RNA sequence: GAGACCGAUAGCGCACAAGUAGAGUGAUCGAAAGAUGAAAAGCACUUUGAAAAGAGGGUUAAAUAGCACGUGAAAUUGUUGAAAGGGAAGCGCUUGUGACCAGACUUGCGCCCGGCGGAUCAUCCGGUGUUCUCACCGGUGCACUCCGCCGGGCUCAGGCCAG
RNA sequence: UGAGCCCGGGUCGAACGGCCUCUAGUGCAGAUCUUGGUGGUAGUAGCAAAU
């Protein structure tokens, strides 16, 4: 038995993300989301059949949030010393290794988090097994 | 996972390129998809026939009405034109295909035109802008057959 | 004053602190028993204090702050080695830090508990990987991969794999390598090589 | 101033006897199609798959060395694999008789 | 136990659900012969022996008449018709011996290399061949005994062209 | 001599040929334009041909860094592959098909024997630092205790989905 | 919830990031907006000043 802890089951309210009206036809829009503010834009008004609107009452479970699917949260860590903050919290957190570590760090990071039993999510990146 | 479809081997195709060509882009561009996917000598044939003037050129995406003649009837389009510029830069990039696999050693009576591509060029600051153009084609081998061997029982 | 220098630490900034986007913060502290930013769990702020430790010998210990050497911070703390019993380790720690807030006591028995559960499961891991053989070595560095990638494409360029075959087959069919009436070729073939 | 070759390895430099090759991969490998083809080059070659299912047995290259020994295999081959694409050659001669299992080849497979 | 709580990880409340024997339909009684819905031996017409515990029925359709052997099934898996072959004569106690609910249960150089085979499909036994024999000789004199039913227990049940198995009688 | 300034559409019009090129009869007006590489080592030579162009080949760590030169976005364009359509396209919700990609619990602990080796074991000895009662070394041995390692045996706990 | 943030793969070649405070020339879809680049019209109209 090594797993995440217990926890409810995660439910999402909405898996979409919310794009910005019109952005798909023009390309000076970005899909970030963006509130109208026009009196007659009826993404605003809310009328029926078109964009729905960032709310509320579309937030997440407070005991399931930034949880990952395995039920574990992510944890930047740039060195050893920082996945060893993880010693009493290896079934609630996993370990994320940052974009811009090394090698020997990511080697060294991979082979502590096996020994305090904390998952990593990228471990599988410039590394290699050799026999 | 899934593979690409591997590149050819090199001792079996031939690479010519020209670059910053003035000449112009659509009609260049033309006459290389006229004769992309043919034998070479026919290639070879059709260009020198319509550089002294035989035989004619049809434009589909490109295409301005010039000239309606019987000489489409062979293509399927009505709107055909006899660029002459464009011609002569081809068989020049042609020869030069040629000349390469010559010295590379290849059989160049099984030559076929396996890709050619047009591409635009900076444009000529001098309102009135040229358009010139790159060329890039690729020659390859007719693909060789071996007769397999019947398998032995064990 | 331990109030004072909790809200100094709390409210403004604290160098072992680690604050994260997912709803905890953590505390960057050796000292600290369990690695959150709380007030219960600042070594800080709290004049009293007992952590669990490792030693790079793989001894465990405990280590037990007083307020009336809070001006020593060279004789913070006191060291008691702790048994490699875990039973007698957990009457150790519960007679050491009787009258203590019942918060460290039960956090200096789940650091006592997690320390040598991840000692056993390093000595497992550790037969494993000597059973297997396996290692995690390093992937090509990016020059090196550049290199290797260049100098492949011109030595690809350079072996005329195609004609070298060519060339080598013809020679062993002069040879006479395939023998006297060759299965290789037809009887044609080989009349013309003679 | 080979005589070097023959004296650190005379095993493989009195004909070797035919060969039997078996193939595998890494320990949760992917490339089971790869290898199966990478064994179809090699004739007398079959594949054998290094752990069934997820949660089953880590077998090492030693013990697999022992065993393929133990049923008359010449030699072992392991494809390893990275981004589900082969990357790794390790060649391992089993000799036979007395002689312990031989040098140990490692490639990398490329393109 | 052995290990103190290393994590904060909450013990669950206890539940007030207890568990209390099954209530079959009144038509699920030993004899009745059982039409299977669902399964390799769907549509085959078998005998109940005895009904089990939590909707599992203990099934036979006499191997020699038709090819069912000693089974279990789930009840919401059957249809009851009105047909009742007497039991008189097959032992109960080889039955309750069936009816336990274990009779239905089951790293070297072999073990690698039996990796990615096909493994082999079991013969059955020496004395659960026995088991089936001993009730099936009484099950199927009664059967032979009873008019017309032998030929009934070895045809497949199906649905034709304008029946509605809502009007039927089963 | 400096700065909580600007960083090549910014900062002086001008980081470079800048009051220059250029315009106006004249008074005057007035731009755009920086970056190869550590080092030119700036592509010898063979071979097409008349090109500010190629193919081999070479220098370089690298030439998809070749004086169009650090990186190289979008608009727009060409080659190849796949799919759809010809009385508008585009969007919201929900399945399906095809192609591609990922890979679920990181999958453990406890007892009972036998052997071995260490210790926090020995009211064993000596030494060092100390918060002066706690730690750390060196040498002895296994009567007791406690840890590990190896060979057997057993129980338990385990993630998700259906009935 | 969201503005956004983190990781993988490729390219690349010398600097950069989080946190607590401080500071501002700090956030664009539009202004017949400014500058640059690039299109359909269109290989069309026409061979006209320039080229
Ligand atoms: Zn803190």
């Amino acid at each position: 038995m090594v797993a995440a802890k217990k926890h409810v089951p995660i439910v999402k309210k909405r898996t979409k993300r919310f794009m910005r009206h019109q952005s798909d036809r023009f390309k000076c829009l970005d899909s970030a989301w963006r509130k109208p503010k026009g009196i007659d834009n009826r993404v605003r008004r809310r009328f029926k059949g078109n964009l729905a609107m960032p709310s509320i009452g579309y937030g997440s479970n407070k005991k399931t949030k930034h949880m990952m699917p395995s039920g574990h949260k992510a944890f930047l860590v740039h060195n050893v010393k920082d996945v060893e903050l993880l010693l009493m919290h290896n079934r609630t957190y996993a370990a994320e290794i940052a974009h811009n570590v090394s090698s020997r760090k990511r080697i060294d990071i991979i082979t502590r988090a096996k020994q305090l039993g904390v998952k990593v999510t990228n471990a599988k990146a410039k590394v290699t097994t050799e026999v | 996972v899934r593979y690409a479809a591997t590149e050819i081997a090199p001792t079996k195709s031939a690479r010519a390129r020209g670059s910053y060509l003035r000449v112009s882009f659509k009609n260049t561009r033309e006459t290389a998809q006229a004769i992309n996917g043919w034998k070479l000598q026919r290639a070879l044939t059709f260009l020198q026939n319509v550089i002294d003037k035989k035989e004619a050129v049809p434009m589909r995406r490109y295409a301005g009405s010039t000239g309606r003649t019987a000489q489409g009837k062979q293509w399927g389009v009505s709107r055909a034109r006899w660029p002459v510029k464009s011609a002569q830069f081809l068989i020049g990039l042609l020869k030069n295909a040629e000349a390469n696999a010559d010295a590379k050693g290849l059989d160049t009576g099984n030559l076929i035109i396996k890709h050619i591509q047009v591409n635009q060029a900076p444009k000529q600051r001098r309102p009135y802008m040229s358009n010139p153009c790159h060329i890039e084609l690729i020659l390859t081998e007719a693909e060789e057959t071996v007769q397999k061997s019947e398998a032995v029982v064990r | 004053s331990d109030e004072i220098v909790w809200q100094i630490i709390n409210q403004q900034f604290c160098a072992f602190k680690l604050k994260t986007t997912k709803g905890q913060n953590f505390c960057r502290n050796e000292y600290s028993v369990s690695g959150l930013c709380n007030r219960q769990s600042c070594p800080l702020a709290n004049s009293r204090y007992a952590t669990v430790r490792q030693s790079p010998k793989g001894t465990i210990y405990l280590y037990i702050k007083t307020i009336e050497r809070s001006h020593m911070p060279s004789k913070w703390w006191e060291k008691i080695k702790l048994s490699q019993n875990y039973q007698k380790a957990l009457e150790q720690i519960d007679q050491r830090l009787q009258f203590f807030p019942k918060f460290l006591i039960h956090k200096c028995k789940q650091r006592l508990t997690r320390l040598v559960q991840v000692a056993i499961r390093m000595r497992r891991i550790a037969a494993e990987e000597a059973r297997l053989g396996e290692k995690l070595v390093p992937k090509m560095a990016p020059k090196i991969k550049k290199r290797e990638e260049a100098r492949e494409r011109k030595a690809l360029a350079a072996a005329k794999l195609e004609r070298t075959i060519e060339r080598e087959l013809l020679d062993r069919l002069r040879q006479g390598a395939y023998g006297d009436q060759p299965l290789n070729c037809n009887p044609q073939i080989w009349k013309k090589v003679l | 101033l080979p005589d070097s070759l023959t004296s650190q390895f005379p095993n493989l430099f009195e004909p070797p006897p035919v060969p039997k090759i078996l193939v595998t991969t890494g320990i949760n490998g992917t490339i089971h199609k790869e290898a199966e083809e990478i064994a179809s080059i090699f004739p007398n070659a079959t594949y054998i798959r290094r752990t069934a299912h997820r949660y089953a047995y880590k077998y090492s290259v030693r013990e697999i060395a022992k065993f393929a020994k133990n049923r008359g295999y010449t030699a072992l081959l392991v494809v390893q694999e990275d981004q589900k694409r082969p990357s790794r050659l390790v060649v391992v001669h089993l000799n036979g008789e007395g002689v312990p299992p031989g040098p140990t080849l490692t490639y990398t497979i490329r393109n | 136990q052995k290990w103190y709580p290393a994590e904060d990880e909450a013990q669950p409340k206890k539940v007030r659900k207890a568990v209390r024997p099954w209530t079959p339909r009144k038509s699920l009684q030993p004899g009745t012969v059982l039409i299977l819905l669902a399964g390799r031996f769907r549509g085959k017409r078998v005998v109940l022996l005895k009904c089990l515990d939590q909707g599992v029925l203990l099934v036979t359709g006499p191997f020699k008449i038709n090819g069912v052997p000693l089974r279990r099934v789930n009840a919401r898996y059957v249809i009851a018709t009105s047909v009742k072959v007497d039991l008189t004569g097959v032992d109960q106690a080889k039955i309750d011996e069936v009816a336990q609910p274990k009779y239905f249960t089951a790293a070297s150089e072999e073990a690698f290399f039996k990796q990615g085979e096909k493994p082999q499909k079991k013969p059955v036994s020496s004395t659960r061949a026995a088991d089936q024999k001993a009730i099936d000789k009484a099950l199927i004199a009664n059967i032979k005994k009873v008019d017309m039913l032998a030929s009934y227990l070895a045809s497949s049940f199906s649905l034709r062209k304008g029946d509605k198995p809502h009007l039927m009688k089963f």
